[PDB]
Order: C-alpha cells, then structure tokens, then sequence
C-alpha cells in the first residue's frame, strides 16, 4: 500500500522468508503468566 | 580527522565488581551474602568525559549509513577510537530515531524505569533531563548554562536552586539521550556526583500547554506533509479566495450544495474531485 | 504470517531476506510473545537485523507499524498521533490489565467478532489555526559601555515563554564569541558572558540596548552577574512591562 | 543484480581481470607460504586491503 | 596414530621430516601462543580467528611444500596429513578451481548459513562498496576470493 | 548439477583441536559477564549430559592402550562436548586382546611385591581441574598393560595385536 | 488517591475470593459512582453483568446508577439492552415504559 | 495514619516524596481501570 505520509506508487515486493537456525540446547525464552480468563461471547436473549 | 582514542584497553579490561559479600553469583555476576544498605548509597564517579573539539571525529560508522551514535564515547570511556563501529560525534537537529529505539541503538520501552533511569519511553516522548545533586551556589545557573550547551543545543533550562536541580529541555530527543548519558555521574565546578534521569512530566499548566501546543504543532506538520497544500488551504479557510475556492469545488456546479468533506475530500485516483 | 512493516523500514533491494522465529520476543506493547521477522540492513551496519518489535495484534490496535511502532497513516509516534487526535483510542499499561487486554482483543478479532480519521485531522488543523508611570527608554548610560572592564555580562530584559536559547545563542555567536548564556522564562531575565571584551562591547554599540529577535523586542544594557531567585510576581510583571517598553 | 555493485554495465572478462589486477595490488602483500616466521611469512585471505 | 604412544612404542616419521621440523615447530608453537592469548580486550569470534590464521598458515605451508616448491616425498606429505600437521580437507578445497585461497571450510559450509550462502569473504571484492573493510566473524578474513 | 538447491553444497568438516580447545579455556568457568549470551545455552546442554557421560564412558581405552584419539561433537558455547564414536571390535581380536590382558595381569599381581592401590577420589574436593595444554597435552605416556608376544610363535598378529 | 486504591484493592478481593456475591460488586460500584468516577462504576457494572447476565436486580442497579446521575442516554440504552436481555421480565419493560 | 501523619508533617515542611507500598504481585487500580468493560454502543448518544 502508499506510505505513512506518501501516497505515491512503489515497487513491489519479492519476500524470501526462511525459519531462522535455533539453537538447540536452548530452553524456552519466556516466563509463563497468569491472566485471568477474558469475559465471555455477548449473552443471548433469554427465551422463556 | 580520524576519531582519537579516548582511554586506553589495559584499564578497559573487563573483571569483576569489588568484592561485597560472601560468595560470587556467577548467573547474576553479583555479590552475595552480603547487605543492600551498602548499594543504596554506592554511586560513584564517573570515569571519564568526551570533547567534541578533542575527541570527537570519524569513524567506521561515518562509512556506515544509518547507524548509531557510540555510548561509550558519550561516556568518554570508548578506547576504539577510528575502529569504534558507532559514531563519535554529537547529533545535529538533523539527526531522528524512530521511537523504538535511541541514539545509541539501545531498545526504548513502553515504561520508565521507577527512578526514571535508563533508556527511555516510546510511550512519551520526552526531551527533559533531570539534573540532581547539584551543589548549591550562585553560579549554578552559569554553570549549567555552559556545559548544557557544551552538550547540545536547548530550548529551555530550568534550574531550581532550593534543592539544587536543573531541567534541561533540548529541542532533539537524541540530543537529550546523549545529554543524560554524558552527564551522569559527572561532575561541574565542583566535585560531585551529578543524578541525571529522565524528567517526569511538568505539573506546571503552562509547560502542560506548551507541550499540547507541541504536540498539535507536529501532528499538523505530519498532517500538511500528508495532505496536499490546495486541500490544505481549502479547510484551513484563513484566506477568502482559499475560502471561495472551496464555495465553487464543493458547489461543483449546481448552487447551495455544501458538498460533504468526506466527498470533497476523499483522495483516490477517480473519486470525485481533480484533486486527487 | 506476514509483518505489516512499513516501506522505509523494510530494505531499499525490492527483493527481502527475512528470518522469522515464532515466539521470539516479547511485544514492547502487551509483553506477549508474538513471532519475529527480522531482515538484514541496507549498508552493514554491525547493529543487528531490523525486526518486528510489536505483535500483530498491537500492530492492528494501534495502527502502527510493526518495526518502527509509527502510525500507518501520517508517520507520527503512536502516543503523538493518539494526543493530537485523541478522539481514536485510548490504552492500558498496567501490568496484567495490558495482558489481559491484548488477550481479549485478540481472541475476539481472530474468532471474529470486534478511513476514520479524515474528520479527526480536518479538525485538527481547524483547531490549530483558529490561533491563541510608564517606563523611559534606554539612555547614553544604557548603551555607553562602563569602564568597568571586568563586567562582562549583559543582561536581556522582557523574555516570552516562546523564546528558545538556541536561537538567542546563534544570534550573539554571529556576534561575538559567548562563554555562557543563561536564560529564565520564569522571570523574563537573561544573562550574557561573553569570552571577547571586544566582542561584547562591539555587540553591544550594534544593538545599543534593543534587540529585535523572531518579533519579540529586548532590552540588552550592561549589570553585574546576579543569581535569579525567587522574584516578585510584580518583579516578573514590571520585567516583561520593561521589555515591552523598551521599543516606544 | 539490485545487490552488487556496478549494477548492469557492458564490461567483459578481460577487463574484469585488469579490475582484479588494480585491485589486488591495493592489497596488501599475502606472503610467500614456505617461510613460517619472520618478515615474508604467509598472511594470505587476512591481509589488510590498504587505505 | 595420532594419539600419543609411550615412546617404545613410537614409529619413526619419513625421511625430509628432520628438514622440515623446525618450521612444524615454529607453527606448532605459533598454536599454542594462540591458546594462550587474552581475551580480554577483543570479542568473542574475534578470540577464535587466530586458530584459523594458524591453521590455514601451516596448511598452505605443507601444501606448496609438495605441490608448488616440489621439496617433500609422497610419503611424508601423506604422513603429514594423516599425523595433523595439515588439513586434508582445506588442501582438497585448494585444489579445486575457484577455492585456490580459501580461509576455512567453515566459510564455504552452506548448510549453516541463514540464507544457504558462503560468507560474504568468498565475494569477488570488485562487486563490494569501496573502503568497505569485511573481517567475516567466522575466521576474520578479509578477502578469500581467487580473484582477490 | 552442482546447484541443485540453489547453492553450491559441501560436506561438513572437521575442525581444528585448537578450536574447541580456545572454546572451552575461554569460558572456563562461566564467570565472567561476557556469557551471559551463553549461559542459557550452557545450562539447557544439562538436558544432553547422559548421553556425553555414555558415549565418553563407551569409548573409554582400553588397558593397553597408552592413549586414544575420539571424534568428537561440540557446541561452539564450549557447553557439550559428545564423543561422536562408536567402539567398534573385531570380536576374535578383542578376545585374544582381553585374554592377554587376563594372563598379563595374573603374571603382574603374582610378581609384584606389594600393589599399592590407587586413591579414591584421585584428586581433592577443592583442587580446581587439571589442564589439558598446561598438565597433559604433551606428556609421555607411561607402559600400557601389554603381553610380550613372540615373534615366532605370536607371528601372526605381532605387527597389530 | 491512597485511601481509593487501599479500597479498590479491598473490593477487589472480595470479587476475586467471592464473584457469585452481587453485594460485593454492589458495593464496589456504588462507592465508585460516591466517589463521582462513573467509568469506574460502569465498568464494574459491566464486569458484574459478565458475571450475572440474566440478574434483574443487577440490571435495575446499572440503570439506575445512570438516571440518578442524569446519564439518560446511557440509561436507555441499557434499558434496550436489559429487555433485548430478558424479553420476559415485565419489571425492566414497566421500568422502561415508566 | 502515623505514617499519614509523618507523610503530612514532611510535605509541609518542604520535602515530597513518594511513599510507596506496592508490592511483589499486586495490580495498581488506581493506575488503570482493571479490567475494564466499556458500556455497549446504542442507539442513543453518550459523547456529551
Ligand atoms: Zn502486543
Ligand atoms: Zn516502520
Ligand atoms: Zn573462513
Ligand atoms: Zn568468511
Ligand atoms: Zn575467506
């Protein structure tokens, strides 16, 4: 698409996307959380 | 001229801290069993400074486009000198980062640090240091003024002389990131270990006004850049033929239609308007 | 499974090179571990790969760029476009509050539940340009240099909120040579210390105590160096009423 | 052909080889790789291009 | 073998190894003042460049030794490479076409790389930026190219 | 033919000794703040520790050899060195070798005078690790454990036994 | 602005040790909207609403938390919600037609 | 309220400081809104 600021055309776009080396006897990064679970789906009509 | 080197490698060789508990934590590299009283107070001085006129120069990053300045040069302990792959140099007005990072190339945050050390935050873009432990004479204000100036170029010093305290606001976040990493723990006229962090936002409603006003100011520069100078003029409607012009296009033949903005103003290749 | 980075940040060769690595950093934003993709520079510069610094769905809520954390749609910080143009959205940053956030709002937008902002900035720009005994003038003491010679400073009167020391600096360096300059918008009052004697005096015959700097009059004479302290409000007040009367 | 330098450019073989020659004397000298110590010894692929 | 017998036990080395040996040692004790250098004051890639240095130093060594200046026996240059005192593999790699120079194996080993490429010290330096001074983090070289 | 990958693929080599040996007297102790980078890598390589204990304790030498030359697998940390080998005998052989042994041992321990039993631990608790370039890397070997075979009789392996 | 977050920490406890509790989000709410923070309020209204979807209590509460401070539009617009919610409690249709 | 009272005395007689009792695994509601659940949009306007 344009730009940020820009709204000429340029050229497009060829990616070469590759799954980096890990190294392998590395242990997971992160530290895990708990967050509380998010509120549920919008309830429905109650059809007594 | 080729950048100096600063200090030399045989007192940048790398050990450990001076020995202040029972036993060396090799994860951490830290001391243990020891006390914490004993850090609170420990701050000590700085070991060196950098000249612009001395030590400042090229480098191989003056070859490299876009790259970073060097903090160990703002520090004034960068024994590379022409080898250093970081500038040596102050940044002019001219010199911008992006917010995620700063003039050194370090990572910002989203945060502050809770002693407001450190980096710095993309999440306020703040250009105040915040000068502490300043010995408090009459001359503090000369003296601020002159190696503040030394260190960039400002738009407004602020020293408080009751708790001897000098805000500092440059006009170039990159001159303030340099500013706080060259002042600290450096001394004035006198021998002393300046608290240089980042200043917190000012209760005062006229700094509160003035960096609103700032900030409209840059958003509509960003806004003008974006939008082109005959749109611009047509809703600023300062100038009557700007003004008239707008009548006639948003009339686009038929009287009394007041065309909406959306219509008259929704750029594209073929929307509406020849403007576009 | 692709970033949304914008053009400048991505390389000037059309033809990309990226390393993606799922779970390699923490969003500077949520603190969620989110996919990288990271791209070699232009020049090679030592640094390191240019990368997605912020998840998608950080990237989505705040209209931003994922490298350079910049609003896709004028190039301004996030927190500069969202003050200046308020009314899109506000944040949250407290800690488990901008998890949980980041969390329900991505859940909601993948399982799909949930261009507008012409009008934010044509009001902006409306708003910005709708816009915000009497004293003798300076004698032959006021421009005639003292013979003191060891007082060096001069002193400016009637200083605005708006006038920067960059530019006050730049006009007395075209000047003369200055060993300091020290400038309070608190109370309107400036002092010069000029490092040529020679140079202050020939300053100071030029402007003869009126100085005309980005509009704003001043009055430039000769004092003693004195600590600013705590003025007067009616201090203050009769300085800016000195530097405005300064020009009759 | 975006990446290398002298993008396009009608240039032949030969005239690569005088390229290669103007830049291999900027170099500096490799050495001569049967003489292990002293003045002359081998640097090979590690010697500075001068500048 | 190359691991080390009591002395009984020791096989003596061809003939032209009494002529050779003082620089095999020089090289040898090249390697060890390698081992012992600080670390200190350089990176970390940078403290395992002169190990390449050397090695491919003694290698080209016993290379033009046999091939070049024809000054050793078939015997003792097949001796020297099965004994360590060069790299068979780097000497097969200066024998192809094309790899007349290269610094080490490990800068032409494609598989390792992000994008499956040699390093960037295997480029002709005629198609690089001028004053771009290259030091590959594999080994430091500057320039490897057969042309270069 | 010779990119039929899109780039031109070689064998994995072998690296110097010297490399892994400036590898690992580099990091030493994983003390100093330069390995940081690696001491995440280092610790998570305790996960591979059982198979380096195996595959150094199946290739250990036999008593008569003085000293034997591994392949060896490392991280370039210097974190996990794994003995890339398997010991593989000719069954015939290391019987008549293992039976050598038996009757050069049974002729030893019914000449020697008194036989002083090795120490257990061989070194002390707080004695840092022994060197390989200061205390061993050069050091002639003692006898190994070896029959005095006959150049008549034991003719026939006597070159290679 | 001590004594607010030593409050809302002590309500927030109880939600967490006890959510079933309207009382506990009853309270919490009605302290926000004393002390005059009605995005506060709304959201711990909401927040209990996750909780007790189908609660005509709850909803008469929120409602009436908005018209007593003369948020007439919020009003009606959770009055729309409250019966589009439970079509079938003549309470939120009466309240509403009042 | 001893401490209020000492917080009280230091801030009249000149010094500020922030006393700070937050701890290890606490949120600060006074910072943000927790959890926050905005009204849903209606038919009616809310901006005034
Ligand atoms: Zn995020
Ligand atoms: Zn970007
Ligand atoms: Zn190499
Ligand atoms: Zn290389
Ligand atoms: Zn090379």
């Amino acid at each position: 698409s344009a730009q940020m600021g820009n709204n000429t055309k340029k050229q497009e776009r060829i990616i070469k996307i590759v799954e980096r080396q890990r190294d392998p006897m590395e242990p997971p990064k992160f530290k895990h959380k708990k967050i509380p679970r998010g509120p549920p789906s919008p309830p429905p009509p109650v059809m007594h | 001229r080729p950048a100096r080197p600063q200090i030399d490698p045989a007192l940048v060789k790398s050990e450990r801290p001076p020995q202040t508990g029972t036993v060396f934590n090799i994860w951490y590299n830290k001391w243990s069993g020891g006390d914490r009283e004993d850090k609170y107070l420990s701050q000590t001085h700085a070991k060196g400074r950098c000249n612009i006129a001395r030590d400042s120069g090229y480098t191989r990053a003056d070859s490299r486009p876009g790259s970073y300045f060097c903090l160990y040069f703002a520090r004034g302990i960068c024994p590379k000198g022409q080898d250093c792959d970081y500038l040596h140099r102050l940044p002019t007005i001219h010199d911008i980062f992006n917010p995620n990072v700063d003039c050194f190339g370090r990572d910002k945050f989203a945060d502050y640090r809770d002693d407001m050390g450190g980096v710095g935050s993309f999440n306020r873009q703040n250009r105040t240091i915040y000068v502490g432990r300043i010995h408090v004479t009459d001359d503090i204000e000369e003296i601020v003024a002159r190696h503040f100036a030394e260190w960039g170029q400002i738009e407004r010093i602020r020293v408080l002389n009751n708790r001897g305290v000098a805000f500092i606001t440059y006009t170039n976040e990159a001159n303030a990131q340099f500013a706080k990493e060259a002042m600290a723990h450096q001394s004035l006229d006198h021998n002393e270990i300046l608290n240089v962090r980042w200043a917190t936002a000012d209760p005062n409603p006229l700094a509160q006004k003035r960096e609103q006003r700032r900030i409209e100011e840059q958003a509509a520069e960003a806004i003008r850049r974006a939008l082109p100078a005959e749109f611009v003029a047509e809703i600023e409607g300062k100038d009557p033929e700007a003004r008239k012009r707008r009548k006639l296009e948003s009339s686009y033949g038929l009287e009394g239609y007041e065309a909406p903005d959306a219509v008259h103003f929704a750029r594209g290749p073929n929307a509406v308007n020849p403007r576009g | 499974d692709f970033p949304s980075v914008c053009e400048n940040c991505l390389p000037e060769n059309p033809y990309v090179k990226m390393l993606k690595e799922d779970y390699g950093a923490e969003c500077k934003l949520c603190t969620r571990p989110f996919t990288v993709f990271s791209w070699a520079g232009d020049g090679r510069a030592h640094g390191r790969k240019k990368r997605t610094n912020i998840c998608l769905t950080c990237a989505r809520l705040k209209n931003a760029c994922q490298c350079c954390i910049m609003d896709l749609q004028f190039g301004l910080p996030i927190v500069i476009r969202d003050k200046a143009l308020e009314l899109i959205a506000p944040g949250p940053q407290s800690e488990i509050n901008r998890e949980y956030f980041a969390q329900n709002n991505e859940r909601a937008i993948e399982e799909g539940r949930a261009k507008t902002d012409e009008k934010a900035r044509e009001l902006l720009r409306r708003l910005a340009n709708s816009k915000p005994a009497a004293l003798p003038p300076p004698g032959p003491k006021d421009w005639l240099p003292p013979a003191d010679k060891s007082i060096m400073s001069l002193f400016i009167t009637g200083i605005e909120d708006d006038l920067p020391e960059w530019k006050i600096r730049d006009f007395f360096k075209q000047y003369g040579k200055i060993k300091s300059l020290v400038v309070s918008h608190m109370t309107h009052c400036a002092f010069v210390n000029y490092e040529t004697r020679e140079g202050a005096e020939k300053a100071a015959t030029e402007l003869k105590g009126r100085a005309v700097i980005a509009g704003c009059p001043l009055r430039i004479r000769w004092s003693i160096p004195r600590p600013i302290g705590t003025m007067n409000k009616e201090e203050r007040a009769e300085m800016l009423r000195d530097g405005r009367s300064a020009f009759p | 052909a975006v990446e290398a330098v002298g993008g396009g450019v009608m240039r032949s073989n030969r005239e690569m080889k005088e390229v290669n020659k103007r830049l291999r004397e900027m170099r500096e000298d490799k050495g001569s790789a049967t003489i292990a110590d002293g003045e002359g010894a081998y640097i090979g692929p590690w010697a500075r291009y001068k500048r | 073998m190359p691991a080390i017998r009591p002395a009984s036990k020791r096989k003596p080395p061809p003939d032209g190894f009494s002529d050779i040996e003082e620089d095999l040692l020089i090289f040898a004790n090249k390697m060890k003042d390698a081992q012992n250098t600080p670390t200190d004051n350089i990176p970390k890639h940078q403290a395992q460049w002169p190990i390449f240095q050397i090695a491919h130093q003694r290698s080209r060594y016993v290379y033009e030794l046999y091939y070049q200046k024809q000054a050793i026996s078939k015997q003792l240059y097949d001796w020297l490479l099965k004994n360590g005192y060069a790299d068979a593999m780097l000497i097969a790699k200066w024998k192809k076409q094309g790899y007349e120079k290269l610094c080490c194996l490990r800068c032409i080993q494609t598989k390792e790389t992000n994008f499956n490429s040699t390093c960037i010290c295997r480029v002709p330096r005629a198609q690089l930026k001028e004053d771009q001074d290259i030091q590959c983090v594999n080994c430091g070289c500057r320039g490897c190219a057969s042309t270069d | 033919e010779k990119r039929k990958g899109g780039f031109v693929e070689t064998q994995k080599a072998d690296m110097p000794p010297e490399h892994l040996r400036k590898i690992v007297k580099d990091i030493g102790d994983v003390s100093q703040k330069k390995y940081t980078s690696d001491k995440r890598s280092y610790l998570g390589a305790l996960k591979f520790m059982p198979h380096a204990v195996l595959k150094l304790l199946e290739n250990m030498p036999m008593p008569w050899e003085a000293a034997r030359e591994v392949k060896v697998l490392y991280h370039v940390n210097g974190c996990l060195t794994l003995v890339n080998e398997i010991p593989r005998v000719i069954e015939p052989v290391f019987f008549a070798q293992w039976g050598s042994m038996w009757r050069t041992m049974r002729k030893e321990k019914s000449d020697r005078r008194l036989f002083k039993r090795m120490r257990f631990p061989p070194f002390d608790d707080e004695e840092p690790p022994l060197s390989w370039s200061e205390n061993i890397e050069d050091v002639e070997p003692l006898e190994p454990i070896q029959m005095e075979l006959d150049e008549d009789e034991d003719a026939a392996v006597y070159e290679w036994f | 602005k001590e004594y607010q977050g030593r409050k809302r920490r002590e309500f927030e406890d109880y939600i967490r040790r006890n959510r079933l509790r309207l009382q506990n989000w009853f309270q919490y709410a009605q302290w926000e909207l004393e002390q005059k923070e009605f995005a506060r309020a709304r959201s711990i209204f909401e927040r209990a609403l996750d909780v007790h979807p189908n609660n005509t209590q709850l909803w008469i509460r929120y409602i009436e938390a908005e018209l007593k401070n003369r948020n007439i539009n919020h009003a009606r617009n959770l009055l729309d919600r409250a019966v589009t919610r439970l079509p079938r409690v003549s309470k939120l249709w009466y309240k509403y037609v009042y | 309220l001893a401490a209020l009272q000492k917080r009280r005395e230091l801030k009249t007689a000149g010094i500020n400081i922030k006393i700070t009792t937050r701890k290890k695994g606490q949120m600060d509601y006074n910072a943000d809104i927790p959890f926050e659940k905005k009204p849903a949009p209606g038919f009616y306007d809310t901006t005034e």
